[PDB]
């Protein structure tokens, strides 16, 4: 069994470096070279360089070149790569794969390098109450705002739980004020809502915050 | 430096078909090419290699083919979990490139989305600020434009907005947009308008409501 394991998450600070690392086993690491891959959110797979750890030799995609240093340690199957001067732009997943030479053969999980200044915020909810009374309509959508927090990420349930089909917890965005922000909303049948109550329940381990907010019609 | 162009971008293809994907070098790369599968929050795997080699593992419905400058991934009977995205990248010279991917999602009817608007919480308002959010349900395909429209005032660089991974029943997608306002900004107008334009609909719909008016 080959493996290649890359070292945990990193939350960096602009203008700071960092030092991700992979170590392998299943293999002579001396034999092969150990390429790494830039992958940003939503993006491609970016190549960075290349190493042999036989005796460091490496090579840079040039537009790292100012930004990537690989470096590799021999006695402890690990290499290295650093990055300077972390900034947005430097947020990504980090991959080293092992090449059989040309190829890409075996891949590590990946590291995923989180750069911004701002600081552990816990969220504030917010209700997304159902605004209609009518006869055309059935389904009311109703959810909540858990807003302007920091990091990832925040896990959402409805009623505890006792609420999944037609749930929907979107994908958080990441604000301009550098503060994570997300939507839950579940579609739900108009006549439950004056029989039947509604909850996210909503937790950000990071702030050790845990809050349940009731979503009612808003009559 | 070689620029590896995929095609198509989106695969939209049912179980059992036999998919076909391309992806096209600058250059010549003999067959320096290999193809990889990727699944959300996964790292890469390796599907062929040498532009035709299997990887030891891949299941035989993959095979690949191609030299030069040409070359196209083949699924002969896409699984219900072949379904996901594929990048092709050759290592011929320096530096190494990938193509831009290629999404293979399942098919499925067309179906328009169900729009919801919500004006912001009283409660946030308290604090100086307004989001305003605008819903759309379950539609298919994932191509969709939404406009905010304040006072019918065109938005721009005030809305941000996620969508859901292809869902997992109904094979549809949920989108989710919001228009991000100052207390007083927002309390400066009357009405709040979301405008959603998608295949399934026969012309724009709006959704909007009216600060005050219940």
């Amino acid at each position: 069994q080959v493996q290649l394991v890359q070292s945990g998450a990193e939350l960096k600070k602009p203008g700071s470096s960092v030092k991700v690392s992979c170590k392998a086993s299943g293999y002579i690491f001396t034999s092969s070279w150990i390429n790494w891959v830039k992958q940003a959110p939503g993006q491609g797979l970016e190549w960075i360089g290349r190493i042999d750890p036989s005796d460091g030799e490496v090579h840079y995609n040039q537009d790292f070149k100012d930004k990537a240093t690989l470096t590799v340690d021999k006695s402890t199957n690990t290499a290295y790569m650093e990055l300077s001067s972390l900034r947005s732009e430097d947020t990504a997943v980090y991959y080293c794969a092992r090449g059989f030479l040309p190829w890409f053969a075996d891949w590590g999980q990946g590291t995923l390098v989180t750069v911004s200044s701002a600081s552990t915020k816990g969220p504030s909810v917010f209700p997304l109450a159902p605004s209609s009374k009518s006869t055309s309509g059935g389904t009311a959508a109703l959810g909540c705002l858990v807003k302007d927090y920091f990091p990832e990420p925040v896990t959402v349930s409805w009623n505890s739980g006792a609420l999944t089909s037609g749930v929907h917890t979107f994908p958080a965005v990441l604000q301009s004020s550098g503060l994570y922000s997300l939507s839950s909303v579940v579609t739900v049948p108009s006549s439950s809502l004056g029989t039947q109550t509604y909850i996210c329940n909503v937790n950000h381990k990071p702030s050790n915050t845990k809050v349940d907010k009731k979503v009612e019609p808003k009559s | 430096d070689i620029q590896m162009t995929q095609s198509p971008s989106t695969l939209s293809a049912s179980v059992g078909d036999r998919v076909t994907i391309t992806c096209k070098a600058s250059e010549n790369v003999d067959t320096y090419v290999s193809w990889y599968q990727q699944k959300p929050g996964k790292a890469p795997k390796l599907l062929i290699y040498g532009a035709s080699n299997r990887y030891t593992g891949v299941p035989s419905r993959f095979s690949g083919s191609g030299s030069g400058t040409d070359f196209t991934l083949t699924i002969s009977s896409l699984q219900p979990d072949d379904f996901a995205t594929y990048y092709c990248g050759q290592s011929y010279n320096y530096p190494f490139t990938f193509g831009q991917g290629t999404k293979v999602e399942v098919k499925r009817t067309v179906a328009a989305p169900s729009v919801f608007i919500f004006p912001p919480s009283d409660e946030q308002l308290k604090s100086g600020t307004a989001s305003v959010v605008c819903l759309l349900n379950n539609f298919y395909p994932r191509e969709a434009k939404v406009q905010w429209k304040v006072d019918n005032a065109l938005q721009s660089g005030n809305s941000q907005e996620s969508v859901t991974e292809q869902d997992s029943k109904d094979s549809t997608y949920s989108l989710s947009s919001t228009l991000t306002l100052s207390k007083a900004d927002y309390e400066k107008h009357k009405v709040y308008a979301c405008e959603v334009t998608h295949q399934g609909l026969s012309s724009p719909v709006t959704k909007s409501f009216n600060r005050g008016e219940c």
